[PDB]
This record gives structure tokens, C-alpha cells and sequence, in this order.
């Protein structure tokens, strides 16, 4: 059961499948047809939001860490 | 119990003591009492030194309380007020000009008035004397009075109920009533007073 | 760097306190960590706890943390 | 001497000069623009002052300025309003969705997520739902203040799918979205699957550039929670096997475009949620967490100086202290320590004295 881990895991997830989804409807309103998940992966941005999805996932929830994920979605979705 | 002898009050007044260098009088007594300061007891939970408050409200608010429900009895306090006050508001901005420029829409000099009318002014008491009971009008002091029509405006808006009544919109309308000269407890001391009247020829009765 | 710092205790009705008066922040009480609205959502315990202030004519200027 | 009653009512114009403004709104506009989300303990201060007055807050006008630039090609983007208990988060929407239904938008406004869950006896399935158990008393509210959220667009869309709706009625083509809505009214026995197949309509037409949907949800922590409802049998159902609710999941995934839909966290009814929380992953749980989406969370801070002063002066002007020891200057500190910097709780103290 992989629902009872010691760290949750970004792969194989909602999160990602979410995240995922909305990268694939961005890259289809912007006139984009060459899509990549691998490039798209090595992302900062995308990186920054899954280390603080897991921070909060694992370690309890406080100030910081819903400050850097406000921080992460309003740098990558790109919206002021 | 649980507190010795000699013991003072504890103070709620507090502008009095901000500055206590008016004459000479007080400020010995003061200084006096704070020489050899005695245990003075402690404040209750339920005193404050505040300024939006009145000893008469809390007085009321703890004679309502029903065994132990401080919370409930101030919820019940709350709720009487906001709804005189959503009353008031709603009669006043339902209304001329003449009227709304006549009246005030504050509940305490309202709640005030309907206490100084409601308080009785004469009391009987069965006075034993051969073996029958004979009323006797005798004289009371005024927290007495008070005191009694306190309590027989919480009996009048406890007991004098039937089944679709409600309690907070209820005890607002009596009191609504009550500060218009026409209401159930002023009739109870109409009905006293006439009795009383109808008595008085046993004045004799009275030993002091 | 504790400026403004004293404690003190309190036994009554079985009951342990140890309140932590500072003078430099806003009007504010917490108790054990979070903030006393929490912890106290009847207007009687603010008002005890008020009433201390009140009678020192000093609110917006004190802050405490019991 | 406190400016409050001077800006227009206008909220594409607040701007950070314009900071405590009791702005005045027209008695009409509150039933177009605001048909469902009412908190019943401030609907008395609108009959009484015939203002709808409501003070500018930080928190609450730096969202206006991030929809200034928001693309309508970005999916939706939900924007939580989170906070202490009292601070201001139900009626803080407020301050967006009329900002938002002035320059001519699709506003999907909800009531309340809470009594959608909690308090509900009257309890029916469903054949055309996936098999699920569906509140059909419920559909018979919401349909009805939905025609007056936004006059202005729904009598153009038009369907683009035939619906099978009974064994007596359907849905043909070139018809308006109006007259859909208020058709599965009269009929209370399949009046609970309009709200499955409205919902799902508007999806197709928000990616163009004529309508921006937008969902107005107050209270996501009961879409997500556990309910309390049980069956014939005593036991509890889980929220994913409401038909009522089933199909508003889907809509908070960032399916379609145009604009972002917006939300406020409430605490008038979070099941198995304690007082003392006020973080929004302590008040919706493991299930209200891994489909969140990239959202903007916003805090709700409590009051400063400057817009403390604002309060007294309002009710100075329309004479509601009626008290007499309490326009001195000293007494004004005593009401900022029986709040706390709070506008709920000094309501409640205001209400009467
Ligand atoms: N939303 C809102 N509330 C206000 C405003 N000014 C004062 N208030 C009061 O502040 C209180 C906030 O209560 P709220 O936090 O929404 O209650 P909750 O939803 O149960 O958490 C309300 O009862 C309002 O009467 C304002 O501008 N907006």
C-alpha cells in the first residue's frame, strides 16, 4: 500500500496527475502542440511545487511552508 | 466562610482613584487604609470595571441564571437587548418625523423607566393576631420595591406562557409595554394597590 | 534580548498559571501558544482577563503570553 | 472626520488610496448581483441603515488587483480566503463577486457547502446519475435564484446537446440556457438532475472569449468532508456518492477557461473539524487536500489602528452610540480589547449599545 509511506511520493499522484492536466490545457489555449512531460519536469517551478507539496504533506502545516507553495503556483502559472 | 473578619469590599470604581488628590479628608482615609493594607478580598467573576456595563443589568442577568448556566443566561441578556434595539431602530425608521425627532433609541433609560414604573409602593403583610390573617400596609425601602418588581417581571414573563410563545422577542414586548404605562405587571400593581386600599382600615394593626 | 520580560505564578480553585507580561506589543493574549479566542469563547474569561488592563488604563500597548 | 461615504460604488476603481471606504451600494443591486451567498447575521444591518456599506480591507482588495491581468485563456484558478474565526471570511467574497459580475461575467454563485451536507432529511436516489443518492429538495433553491444571478447571458447560450430528459420530455436543439433551468422545476420527482447537466453545459462555452464562468463557492471544506447523513440501515455514506455534489467536484479541476473562479473557506458548518482550527488543511482534511489545485491561498489578518478608527466614526454619524459614558477618548481603547481586532465580535457588542 503505498498510501502509507514515510514520504509521499510526487510520482504516481493526484498532484501530479492535476498539475499535469492543467500543463496540458495551458499548452493547448497557448497554440502549443509539442508537448513534453520530461522537459517539462526539469522545471524549477514545478520542482519548487512538489518539494512544498511534500513538505506539507509530511511535516505539519504553519506559515512558511504555505507561503513558498503561494510563492511556487503564482511564479509557474504565471498570473499576477 | 473561607474569609476572615475585618475585610473590606473590593472596588469597582476606578476614575475615583485615577486621582485621589482632591482634599484632604479622602486622602487620609486612603492613606490610612493603605498603610497596615488588609486582605481584600478578590473579585468575583462576574464584576467589571468597565464602563458599557450597569450593576442593575448584571444584577438582572444573574437573577435570571437557573441553577448554573452563566453562558446561557448571558446569551438570553444578549438577545433581549439586540432585539429592543432592532425594535426601536425598526419603529423609528418606520415612522414621520415629529416622532422620530421625540424619542431616543436608548434601551437603558427605556429599561430604567419601566423599572421606576413598575416598582410597587406599598406592601401588605398577613399579620397574625387572634387567629385570623389581616393585610396591614406597612412602608418598604426602595431596593425592596425594586427588588420585588424585578422579580415579578421574571415570574410574569416565566410563568404566563402557553405554547407558541417565545422568551426573547417575548420579555422585549412586555418590557415594551411595560414603558408604556399599559402592561400585565403594572395591572398586578394596580390590582395591589386597589386591594391595599380596600384594607385600609387596619392600620391600627402595626406595631412599628 | 528579553526587554520588557517577567513571569509570575497563580494558584486558585485549583488552577496554575504562569502569565508572561511584556510591554512592547500590541493587545493581544495567548494561551499556551495559540491566541485566547480559541481557548476562551465566552465573553466572561476575556473580561476577567480585560479587567486587569482596564484598571492600569493600559490595552493597545501591552501583551502577554500565558 | 473619517472619509468612508465618499467612493461610488464601483470596484474597479479601489485602489490603495482608497483604503476604509464605506462605499454605498443601490438596494437593487444586492438582489441581481448577490442572490444566494447571505449571511443571515448581516442581512440586519442592510434593512436597518438601507446602506450596503462595507469597509475596504488589504486582503480583500489585493485580490481585485490580481484579477486586473489574469488571461482568460489560463484555466481556473481558485483563490481561498482563509483566516481566524470572525476575521472576515465569509462576507469577504463579497468584495469579488461584485467586482467581478460588473464587467459582464458568468457568475455560478453558490450559498453554502454547508447545508448542502449537514441538515437534510428528505433523501431520494437517482437512475440517470450513476446510482447515486442525490437531495432533490435541494435543486428546488438553487435553480430558482440562478435566473436572477445574470440576466445578461443566460437567454444566449444555447444547446449544442440533446438531453433525454424523461419518458414524456426532452431537449431540442437552438434552445436557450433560461428556459432549460426552469424546466425540471415544476417536476419535483426529476428535479435534482438539472443541476448535473446545466453545470456541465457551460463548460464548453467558457473557452471562448464572450463568456467567463465563474464558480462562486463559499465553503469548500463540505465538498470535500466527510457527512453525517446515514441511510434506512444507520450508517453513514461517504461524499462521493452524492449525486448533488458528484458533479461539482469535476467542476474545481481546471477543465475549462476563461477567468478563475473564486472561493471562501466558512466556519458555520465544518463536520468533525475542531474551533481551534483555522488553517485550511486542518479544516478539510486528507480528501480536501490532494485535489487542492496550483491555487492563491489568502490570509486574512486581523485590524490595524487605521481602520479601527473607521468604526467608530461610522456609527458616530448615524447615531448608534447611544450610550453616554462612551464617546470619551479613553473608552474607545475598551472596545479594541473586547474584539480584538475583529469585525464579527464587535458586531455583536454593537448590536445593542
Ligand atoms: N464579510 C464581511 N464581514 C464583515 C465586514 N464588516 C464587518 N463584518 C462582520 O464580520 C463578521 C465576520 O464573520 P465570519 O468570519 O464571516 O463568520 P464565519 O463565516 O462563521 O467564520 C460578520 O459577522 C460581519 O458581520 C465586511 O466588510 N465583510
Amino acid at each position: 500500500t503505498e498510501a502509507d509511506m514515510e514520504e509521499y511520493i510526487w510520482e504516481n499522484s493526484s498532484s501530479e496527475r492535476n498539475i499535469l492536466e492543467t500543463l496540458l490545457q495551458m499548452k493547448a489555449a497557448e497554440k502549443n502542440m509539442e508537448i513534453n512531460k520530461e522537459e517539462l519536469l526539469g522545471t524549477k517551478e514545478i520542482e519548487e511545487y512538489k518539494k512544498s507539496v511534500v513538505s506539507l504533506k509530511n511535516e505539519e502545516e504553519n506559515e512558511n511552508s504555505i507561503s513558498q507553495y503561494k510563492e511556487s503556483v503564482k511564479r509557474l502559472l504565471n498570473v499576477t | 466562610s473561607r474569609y476572615s473578619p475585618e475585610f473590606k469590599d473590593p472596588l469597582i470604581d476606578k476614575e475615583y482613584y485615577r486621582k485621589p488628590v482632591e482634599e484632604l479628608t479622602e486622602e487620609e482615609k486612603y492613606v490610612r487604609e493603605l498603610k497596615k493594607t488588609q486582605l481584600i478580598k478578590a473579585a468575583p467573576a462576574g464584576k467589571t470595571s468597565s464602563v458599557f456595563e450597569d450593576p442593575v443589568i448584571s444584577k438582572f442577568t444573574n437573577m435570571m441564571m437557573i441553577g448554573g448556566n452563566k453562558v446561557l443566561a448571558r446569551s438570553l441578556m444578549i438577545q433581549t437587548l439586540e432585539a429592543v434595539k432592532r425594535k426601536q431602530f425598526e419603529k423609528y425608521h418606520a415612522a414621520s418625523a415629529e416622532e422620530q425627532a421625540t424619542i431616543e433609541r436608548n434601551p437603558y433609560t427605556i429599561f430604567h423607566q419601566a423599572l421606576k414604573n413598575c416598582e410597587p409602593m406599598i406592601g401588605l403583610v398577613p399579620i397574625l393576631k387572634g387567629g385570623r390573617f389581616y393585610q396591614v400596609p406597612v412602608p418598604l425601602p426602595d431596593r425592596r420595591r425594586r427588588f420585588l418588581a424585578m422579580k415579578w417581571m421574571i415570574t410574569e414573563c416565566r410563568d404566563k406562557k402557553h405554547q407558541r410563545t417565545l422568551m426573547p422577542e417575548k420579555l422585549s414586548h412586555k418590557l415594551l409595554e411595560a414603558f408604556h404605562n399599559q402592561g400585565p405587571v403594572i395591572k398586578r400593581k394596580h390590582d395591589l394597590h386597589k386591594m391595599a386600599e380596600a384594607n385600609r382600615a387596619l392600620a391600627h394593626y402595626r406595631w412599628w | 534580548q528579553g526587554m520588557a520580560f517577567s513571569k509570575s505564578e497563580g494558584k486558585r480553585k485549583t488552577a496554575k498559571a504562569e502569565a508572561i507580561v511584556y510591554k512592547h506589543g500590541s493587545g493581544r493574549i495567548k494561551v499556551n501558544g495559540i491566541d485566547y479566542q480559541l481557548y476562551f469563547p465566552i465573553t466572561q474569561d476575556r473580561e476577567q482577563l480585560m479587567f486587569p488592563f482596564h484598571f492600569v488604563d493600559r490595552l493597545g500597548k501591552h501583551d502577554v503570553t500565558c | 472626520r473619517a472619509i468612508s461615504r465618499t467612493n461610488e460604488n464601483d470596484p474597479a476603481k479601489h485602489g490603495d488610496q482608497h483604503e476604509g471606504q464605506h462605499y454605498n451600494i443601490s438596494p437593487q443591486d444586492l438582489e441581481t448581483v448577490f442572490p444566494h451567498g447571505l449571511p443571515p447575521r448581516f442581512v440586519m444591518q442592510v434593512k436597518t441603515f438601507s446602506e450596503a456599506c462595507l469597509m475596504v480591507r488589504k486582503p480583500a482588495l489585493e485580490l481585485l488587483h490580481y484579477l486586473k491581468n489574469t488571461s482568460f485563456a489560463y484555466p481556473a484558478i481558485r483563490y481561498l480566503l482563509y483566516g481566524e474565526k470572525g476575521t472576515g471570511k465569509t462576507l469577504s467574497l463579497c468584495h469579488v463577486i461584485h467586482f467581478c459580475a460588473k464587467q459582464d461575467w458568468l457568475i455560478l454563485h453558490i450559498p453554502d457547502a454547508h447545508l448542502w451536507v449537514k441538515n437534510c432529511r428528505d433523501l431520494l436516489q437517482s437512475s440517470y446519475n450513476k446510482q447515486r443518492f442525490d437531495q432533490p429538495l435541494e435543486a428546488s433553491t438553487w435553480l430558482k435564484n440562478f435566473k436572477t444571478t445574470n440576466e445578461r447571458f443566460l437567454n444566449q447560450i444555447k444547446v449544442q446537446e440533446k438531453y433525454v430528459w424523461n419518458k414524456r420530455e426532452s431537449t431540442e436543439k437552438g434552445s436557450p440556457l433560461g428556459e432549460v433551468v426552469e424546466q425540471g422545476i415544476t417536476r419535483v420527482r426529476n428535479a435534482t438532475d438539472a443541476v448535473g447537466i446545466v453545470l456541465k453545459e457551460l463548460k464548453r462555452q467558457s473557452s471562448l472569449g464572450m463568456f467567463h464562468l465563474l464558480v462562486a463557492v463559499d465553503g469548500i471544506n463540505a465538498l470535500w468532508g466527510r457527512t453525517t447523513l446515514k441511510r434506512e440501515d444507520k450508517s453513514p455514506i461517504a461524499p462521493e456518492e452524492l449525486a448533488l455534489v458528484h458533479n461539482l467536484r469535476k467542476m474545481m479541476k481546471n477543465d475549462w477557461h476563461g477567468g478563475a473562479i473564486v472561493s471562501a473557506l466558512s466556519q458555520t458548518g465544518s463536520l468533525f473539524k475542531p474551533r481551534k482550527a483555522y488553517l485550511p488543511q486542518e479544516l478539510l482534511g486528507k480528501e480536501g487536500f490532494d485535489a487542492l489545485d496550483p491555487f492563491i491561498p489568502i490570509l486574512v489578518s486581523n485590524y490595524n489602528p487605521k481602520e479601527f478608527e473607521s468604526c467608530i466614526q461610522y456609527y458616530l454619524e448615524n447615531n448608534w452610540l447611544q450610550h453616554e459614558k462612551a464617546p470619551t477618548e479613553e473608552g474607545k481603547k475598551e472596545l479594541l480589547f473586547l474584539s480584538n481586532a475583529n469585525p464579527s465580535l464587535l458586531e455583536r457588542h454593537c448590536a445593542y449599545l
